[PDB]
RNA sequence: AGAGUUAAAUUAUAACUAAGCUGUAAAAAGCCCUAGUUAAAAUAAAAUAACCCACGAAAGUGACUCUAAUAAUCCUGACACACGAUAGCUAGGACCCAAACUGGGAUUAGAUACCCCACUAUGCCUAGCCCUAAACCCAAAUAGUUACAUAACAAAACUA
């Protein structure tokens, strides 16, 4: 996978909830992007309350589109999710999988350091 | 070296066709929409000092 | 200790900047009386090239601008 | 300005076996489409290396590093093009240039023809480095565009001066 | 270098409550359109992680995400070429906070200062300059060696 979505949308029922997914997801199309899966992470209680388009929301729905597009395209698809007044918080990360695990080989201990102050037989 | 790089690229471009039988399109829009709102995965994650993974309890 | 010497350069620096002040316009009129005899060095320096290559006038399309004197 | 195709189908995919039988969807994934910049950087160096080279297989012949530092070089001008503030990279396409122009120099030393080849096809043309590396100031251009002047103008009347003298002594030869 | 984003704080400005609030060794001045609590954008600045030691040629760089991206099959090299912290200049914006300056209050023989109160250029953004630092790790660059060897100190001594 190369891109991911983490969209935090405004607490809803059912019927608006499918609305916003899709219309979304139809924007990612629209700028030729391929989506791979569709992540429900649930509605909770937000960290903090935020303040999006006069609005200071409590609760959300915590999402998670996973999908390739191209470099020249991310930008134009933040400025659709920006101007919705629906979504909480929009946010796109270069997708965790992507990144390669190198063994964490252990911890190559650092004995200490000698040879700095020079030898004086002083006092 | 050439025969490790033809080997690799054929695992993964292989690997892309088996996930390109998987993805939304048009038509899985409104089934896959439905889907996900039905089934949340949770990512939660913990750990313990000896390096054992412990998942969030069973419910 | 080397302070010493340093200090000196401070005194010695700063009772430069004070007299730049008060001998500051004064510093005015010698310097672009300066640049009036600059300019004109210049343009001896251009007849002697004419007088020389013996032609009497300036050759043609030839105003001798003024670099010396020139602001903004 | 060369154009590198959306559906070039990435440089390490391009040479394994079952490619364009299969579906649209994996084609527009590993076509230039959905690539980094440094894939299509990748493109554009095998193509230049291709058409300027003789021997594709060599990295270490001056010849083939003078092309993949020249594609690194026209990357940086449109980086160039688009930041006009950004000093960074300035920088790295400024000292690029000329490491060029040195094994460019190193070419010119050594192989003659080959060099004469990669002139023609990159649209590199070598300069000399001048004598006496000076900065021309105000003053010293000037001195110098009137010299000319007054050289031409010379040079003009000496024209004149002797053609009044051929006319004439043309002019009693002939009654 | 772009483009977008904001966590804690602060403040406009409202609503309750209290008459005091701010400030020092100690006081005045100052504000009471003030303070506490409850609400809240804009600008600015980026706790902790860091007991880390990465990146960049140096200056520098440690809030978040993405795009672009780190010269050289790699010795040296100018007055040439491109950079360069702070402060400074020019024009257009910004202004929560800080603050040269100046004005009050004290401190004092005096105080053009140290201490307090304001408040400005100025730090901030865009374009263009200016090209200076104890720009210092006061240790030139690139290969090397730990053999000879202690002026003194400090970062032990040397070849090419
Ligand atoms: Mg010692
Ligand atoms: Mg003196
Ligand atoms: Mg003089
Ligand atoms: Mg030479
Ligand atoms: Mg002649
Ligand atoms: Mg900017
Ligand atoms: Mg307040
Ligand atoms: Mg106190
Ligand atoms: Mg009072
Ligand atoms: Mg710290
Ligand atoms: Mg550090
Ligand atoms: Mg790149
Ligand atoms: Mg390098
Ligand atoms: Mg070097
Ligand atoms: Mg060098
Ligand atoms: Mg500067
Ligand atoms: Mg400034
Ligand atoms: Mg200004
Ligand atoms: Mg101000
Ligand atoms: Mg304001
Ligand atoms: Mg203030
Ligand atoms: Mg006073
Ligand atoms: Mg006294
Ligand atoms: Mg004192
Ligand atoms: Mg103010
Ligand atoms: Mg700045
Ligand atoms: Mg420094
Ligand atoms: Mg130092
Ligand atoms: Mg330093
Ligand atoms: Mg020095
Ligand atoms: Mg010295
Ligand atoms: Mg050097
Ligand atoms: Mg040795
Ligand atoms: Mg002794």
């Amino acid at each position: 996978p190369r891109y991911e979505l983490a969209l935090i949308l405004k607490a809803m029922q059912r019927p608006e909830t499918a609305a916003a997914l899709k219309r979304t997801l139809e924007a990612l199309m629209d700028r030729g992007a391929v989506v791979r899966n569709l992540e429900n992470l649930g509605e909770r209680m937000l960290p903090y309350k935020i303040s999006a388009h006069n609005q200071r929301h409590s609760r959300g729905g915590y999402f998670l589109v996973d999908f390739y597009a191209p470099a020249t395209t991310v930008e134009s698809m933040m400025e659709h999710l920006s101007r919705d007044i629906d979504v909480i918080r929009p946010n796109i990360v270069k997708h965790p999988l992507t990144q390669e695990v190198k063994e964490c080989e252990g911890i190559v201990p650092v004995p200490l350091e000698e040879k700095l102050y020079s030898t004086k037989k002083r006092k | 070296e050439a025969q490790a790089w033809a080997q690799l690229k054929e695992q993964e471009v292989l690997q892309l066709q088996e996930e390109a039988k998987t993805f939304i399109t048009r038509e899985n829009l409104e089934a896959r929409v439905e889907e996900a709102l039905d089934s949340p995965k949770s990512y939660n994650w913990a750990i313990t000092r000896e390096g054992l993974v412990v998942r969030p309890q069973q419910k | 200790k080397n302070i010493l010497k340093i200090r000196r350069r401070k005194m010695n620096h700063h009772k430069y900047r004070k007299l730049v002040k008060r001998t500051r316009f004064l510093r005015r009129k010698v310097r672009e009386g300066r640049l009036r005899q600059k300019q004109v060095k210049f343009e001896r320096d251009l007849k002697r090239i004419w007088q020389k290559a013996g032609l009497k006038e300036a050759p043609a399309g030839w105003q001798t601008p003024k670099i010396y004197l020139k602001n903004q | 300005q060369d154009d590198p195709p959306p559906s070039m189908l990435l440089l390490d995919y391009q040479n394994v076996p079952g490619i364009h039988k299969v579906d649209d969807v994996v084609k527009r994934l590993l076509s230039l489409e959905m690539a980094n910049q440094k894939e299509k950087l990748k493109i554009k160096k095998m193509q230049l290396m291709n058409k300027v080279l003789e021997n594709p297989e060599d990295t270490s012949s001056l010849e083939a590093r003078i092309v993949a530092l020249t594609v690194k070089i026209r990357n940086y001008e449109e980086h160039m093009q688009k930041h006009r503030k950004d000093k960074a990279h300035k920088r790295f396409l400024l000292m690029s240039i000329d490491q060029r122009k040195k094994m460019l120099k190193n070419l010119r030393e050594t192989n003659y023809a080959v060099f004469e080849k990669i002139c023609k096809e990159l649209g590199i043309e070598y300069t000399f480095p001048p004598p006496y590396h000076r900065k021309a100031h105000r003053r010293w251009v000037t001195k110098k565009a009137l010299c000319t002047q007054v050289f031409r103008e010379v040079q003009k009347l000496k024209k004149q001066k002797r053609a009044l003298r051929a006319a004439a002594v043309a002019a009693h030869k002939q009654g």
